[PDB]
């Protein structure tokens, strides 16, 4: 006779797949980026 | 001179002049990216413990792509100067080697694990903490030390093979274990050379015919040969410290 | 100068083209962005919708984003302000563009693969 | 032993002799911090490399 | 789990997490596509008296067979027994509500089998080979075995 057995299992709490954290960082990166060309625009604008 | 109207070269210089005005010698920013280092070494720090983890494991990757994705920008802005003068350095060579190995371990599959994932990070920390000046005159002359510390290294082990020469000769498949295998013979030869607890070694021969046989002559040799070694290595390493330092106080 | 000749060859003037591409690249991330959201809302076709290419438009976004910047940068010492305007409008288009397609990409997580 | 630590505050010539070793203190602090800094260095390779198999 | 937490369905393992977790209405199991797009065709927790979740795409309406909780009116009127609330096999799937629940990354998840003989309980033996299958076509998971 067939000796069969079932079961089921529930995992939760994924952190992230891959592009929340291509997102964060580029966007973070990013970030710093325009945060220092603004001061850069401004600055060299500034004493022109 | 009087420079009536400036030329495009003239632009060119300016505007790497503002580029290495920021990020070269202001120190907010270098003050920033120090702080962001400190941070994610004390979460280093705040590993080896599964408990703090659990809650805790996402952000680690979060910081983990933000420390990478600065070390790039960081790169990418040294590499805007110029490709050959990052190159062609001292130093720049170690960062991007660092941002390297960990940027293709990271986007791409690596068996490299936390075992190259936290010492390239603190290698990283050590490089940017040696640019604050007061440990960069120390780490300086270290490494104007060490190539003096080489021929002193090479002097200690040529004269080490030839009296392990002597050695292996009274070594093998008697007294074994230490003695023999040839290369572990000679780190056990070295383990006395750093000079700690060789007493068990002592116990090892000891008893070879209970009063004298070759239980004095063996240690005898391999004991005055011991001390020697021991004092002239200590002493040509602490003058050779001594010596290169002298170049500092000059 | 003869903008003729300027136009003429060898090479081309300062930066400007720089600046004009990323213009070129407005819209091609435009038209990708409409097709995005094309799909998404009606027609729902996730078959062929861009969840495949979807790293190296993002790396196209940032040096795209980059390149207004040096574009700016490397026009604003003409003196005229009209030059000024034109790269300071397309460096706003397009970061307003890069994060709206950030949030898009944010929000469509549960719809590509699972790690 | 702090209190001891007050009485040997006196003797002005120990004085002179800590003002002239006190120049020091910015060398054993660097010295300390790069001996901290290898430290953990080999710190996480040993726990990478011993401890993380658990074995 | 003790079947009194079982009924409540509010268990925690001493740490914050939740032991138990009652499943959502007319819930389907995710699919390669993506993980909110069911393309399973097995329904746990049928209920045909609400609407259906997680459900536009066509090939997602395209599929889902109601074996069980069939065109009687909803679950209440679709009758179940104990036997069908711990039956963890396919088929009874209709009346499924309360399953385990773990942590993400499952590491080293005993799959231990016992076998009844009449008079004791042994464990598989090596001469007992055994195959594995996951009835709802998914493919991250793996196993470990000498
Ligand atoms: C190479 C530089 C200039 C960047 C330009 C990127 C171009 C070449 C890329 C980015 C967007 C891409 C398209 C995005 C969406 C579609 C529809 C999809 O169902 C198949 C791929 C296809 C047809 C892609 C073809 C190539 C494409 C047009
Ligand atoms: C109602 O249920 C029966 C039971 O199998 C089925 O044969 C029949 O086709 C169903 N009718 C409709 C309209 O769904
Ligand atoms: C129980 O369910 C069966 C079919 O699943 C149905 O035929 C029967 O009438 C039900 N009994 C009650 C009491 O509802
Ligand atoms: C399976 O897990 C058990 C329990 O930890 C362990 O003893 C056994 O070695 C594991 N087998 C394999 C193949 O990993």
């Amino acid at each position: 006779c067939e000796l069969s057995e079932e079961f089921q299992i529930y995992v939760d709490e994924v952190p992230l797949p891959f592009p929340g954290h291509a997102l964060i960082a580029v966007a973070t990166s990013v970030v710093l980026g325009v945060l220092i060309f603004i001061a850069f625009v401004f600055q060299l604008r500034n004493i022109h | 001179d009087v420079m009536e109207k400036k030329d495009a070269w003239d632009v060119q210089e300016f505007i790497t002049q503002m580029y290495i005005k920021q990020l070269l010698r202001h120190p907010a920013f270098q003050l920033l990216l120090a702080f962001l280092l400190l941070s994610n070494a004390i979460t280093i720090a705040l590993r080896t413990n599964s408990y703090l983890g659990q809650k805790h494991y996402e952000l680690f990757s979060t910081i983990d792509d933000i420390v990478l994705t600065i070390l790039i920008c960081e790169v990418l802005l040294g590499w805007l100067n110029g490709f050959w003068i990052f190159w062609k350095d001292g130093w720049n060579i170690l960062n991007f080697a660092i941002v390297f190995i960990l940027f293709m371990g990271f986007f791409i599959k690596q068996l490299d694990m936390v075992a190259i994932t936290y010492p390239l990070r603190v290698l990283r920390l050590v490089h940017v903490c040696m640019a604050v000046e007061p440990l960069a005159r120390i780490i300086k002359v270290i490494l104007q030390s060490m190539p003096d510390l080489a021929n002193v290294m090479a002097l200690i082990l040529f004269f080490m093979l030839v009296f392990s020469v002597f050695g292996v000769t009274l070594f093998g498949a008697f007294v074994p274990k230490h003695f023999q295998n040839m290369g572990v013979a000679l780190y056990t030869l070295f383990i006395c050379i750093t000079q700690d607890g060789w007493l068990d070694i002592y116990t090892d021969f000891q008893m070879d015919e209970r009063e004298y046989a070759m239980e004095v002559g063996g240690a005898i040799y391999f004991a005055v040969f011991i001390t020697l070694g021991a004092f002239i290595g200590l002493n040509l390493f602490v003058v050779v410290v001594t010596t290169n330092l002298e170049q500092m106080m000059k | 100068m003869r903008w003729r000749d300027r136009i003429a060859v060898l090479c081309f003037p300062p930066g400007l083209m720089l600046t004009v591409a990323a213009l070129i690249l407005f819209f091609i991330h435009m038209g990708v962005f409409a097709s995005d959201v094309h799909n998404f809302c009606v027609i729902h076709n996730y078959d062929h919708m861009s969840f495949r290419y979807t790293v190296v438009l993002i790396f196209s976004q940032v040096i795209s984003i980059g390149w207004a910047a040096m574009g700016s940068l490397y026009a604003e010492m003409t003196g005229d302000k009209f030059l000024r305007c034109f790269a300071l409008t397309i460096l706003i288009l397009n970061g307003a563009m890069f994060f709206n397609r950030l949030c898009l990409e944010f929000l469509a997580i549960n719809y590509r693969e699972e790690r | 032993s702090l209190r001891i630590l007050k009485l040997i505050s006196y003797s002005r010539g120990i004085r002179t002799l800590i003002i002239a070793v006190g120049e020091t203190v910015y060398t054993v602090a660097s010295v300390l911090t790069l001996l901290f800094l290898l430290m953990f260095v080999f710190a996480i390779l040993g726990f990478c490399l011993f401890g993380v198999t658990d074995r | 789990i003790p079947p009194e937490d079982w009924i409540s369905g509010v268990h925690k393992d001493s740490q914050g997490f939740n032991m138990i977790k009652t499943l959502p209405i007319n819930y389907r199991p995710p699919s390669h596509m993506g993980i909110s797009i069911p393309l399973t065709d097995n329904f746990y927790h049928a209920d045909p008296s609400k609407p259906i979740p997680r459900n536009q795409f066509h090939k997602s309406k395209e599929t889902g067979k109601y074996k069980q909780c069939a065109n009687v009116t909803s679950r209440a009127m679709c009758n179940c027994s104990e036997h069908q609330k711990f039956s963890h096999a396919v088929a009874f799937s209709d009346c499924k509500e309360k399953v385990h629940r773990f942590k993400f990354p499952v590491t080293q998840y005993p799959v231990v089998l016992e076998i009844f003989n009449e008079r004791d309980k042994i464990s598989a033996e090596p001469p007992y080979l055994v195959t594995m299958t996951e009835v709802n076509m998914r493919k991250n998971w793996q196993l470990k075995h000498n």
